[PDB]
């Protein structure tokens, strides 16, 4: 779990160590040339969240009397709401963390009596919807009645505004997958034949180490669990 | 004679080279009014006459 | 979601950082070429949202009593007709929301009863036609009817005229194929023999993006119900 910093660090000893984004002492990026580091870092990031399913996180939704599209953003977070504008927020933060807005995908809804809640199924009067892949609808609110969702989630963004998050929380074995990602993206926008060829060298990279941790299941991506149809269906 | 005229550093003129170069692209853009090419060639002759 | 200038500054931090477009600090692109980049923006977001089935959005029509065609445009819009052109609207707005037009496919139409209506179905003689995309028929209007259309839509118009939209809706896992295709028209403009090798490879890459987020389902796409006809067909 390291900062910004030591990303900026080790992309000027590693790659991009021959270009002249670095410093003249080669120990960090330029000022007026990181941003264009953040950038990439984020779209690498999300990449690597969306394929690899390494981070699940949970979030508390409380029903009001007249809505029901619920949308999942930092608006109406406690931590995060402005009293002007949101009178009520229904997104509870009490104890830590300040929900940053990091919904790829729903899994599980949970009523606050412990009964399930299906998604998305058309045939079942009590369930419930997503029109949008972060908005989520109940047709039937009522009153002292709330909603676990638990999601995927994403890596958090990085800002270095003195507000936004600092640092990166990432498995260790995906680092030269980031790196190479962020090459590639800058020797992509150099726009000449010889840096073409050196981006599609890093992205073979980055596709051929996330190919590998896959075969390895280094993530411990796959889940098997206990049989239970076996006592439904009635089988002695 | 001195530098300043042969060229002035700046596209407008008033140097030989200036002159020399605005002739030719005065008559490749006279012939990229008509539709007969497009920007890429324009630019393309003038790089080659630099 | 986040503002147009963000899109604008991610274009002129990411791609298109060596283009002549952008402007000298690098921070947002000049005055003149930002309709170019609305274009190209509106145009990518359309493809997008024909593609995926993100939003699932609805209108309320009511009938009248000589009106066979209903076609579904603003001029009809109670917040946006013409009082000398129009005499009595048809379809209900919100002075928030006041419809714009983007309508892709009509799924599912429900009477004001809660009965559902067939949609296209020849055989049928209490069903409802659609001649055109965006228009629909009903042979027999009555008394006291109303019509709920549950549509697929599209992303609102970008315009950045202190009136149009200047948000943009869209999940982070699909910024990297709206910057691919922006980029992709920006270098095909060029008419040169490597602006167009460059487009190439950014149109390559959004199609792969987009078949990567397909194979993983990030979006929700895929949609599963109980069985029904189990009990209409007389099984026991």
């Amino acid at each position: 779990m390291y900062y910004i910093e030591e990303l900026f660090c080790r992309l000027a000893n590693g790659v991009l160590n021959n270009t002249g984004i670095v410093t003249d002492d080669r120990g960090d990026i330029e000022d007026d040339s990181k941003p264009f580091i953040i950038v990439a870092a984020n779209e690498a990031l999300t990449r690597l969240h969306g394929r690899f399913n390494m981070r699940n996180n949970n979030v508390v939704v409380e029903m009001q009397e007249g809505r029901t599209n619920y949308p999942l953003l930092a608006k109406y977070a406690v931590q995060s709401y402005d009293p002007n504008e949101v009178k009520c927020p229904f997104i509870m933060d009490l104890a830590g963390e300040k929900f940053a807005e990091d919904v790829i995908r729903i899994l599980e809804v949970y009523d606050d009596k412990g009964r399930r809640r299906p998604l998305n199924d058309r045939n079942n009067p009590c369930s419930l919807f997503t029109p949008r892949p972060n908005v989520l609808q109940n047709n039937a609110p009522k009153a002292w009645e709330v909603l676990n969702v638990m999601y995927q989630a994403k890596h958090p963004k990085l800002s270095t505004a003195e507000d936004g998050y600092n640092e990166i929380d990432i498995p260790d074995t995906l680092d030269p997958a980031l790196d190479a990602y962020i090459a590639y993206r800058y020797y992509t926008s150099l726009n000449t034949p010889e840096s073409s060829a050196k981006a599609a060298e890093y992205l073979s990279f980055y596709d051929s180490i996330c190919r590998e941790v896959v075969e390895y299941d280094l993530t411990s991506d796959t889940e098997v669990d206990t049989n239970t149809l076996f006592r439904k269906r009635g089988w002695r | 004679i001195t530098t300043e005229q042969l060229t002035t550093r700046e596209v407008g003129g008033s140097g030989v080279f200036d002159a020399l170069m605005q002739s030719a692209s005065n008559h490749l853009l006279a012939e990229f009014k008509n539709n007969r090419i497009t920007g890429g060639d324009y630019v393309k002759a003038y790089i080659a006459t630099m």
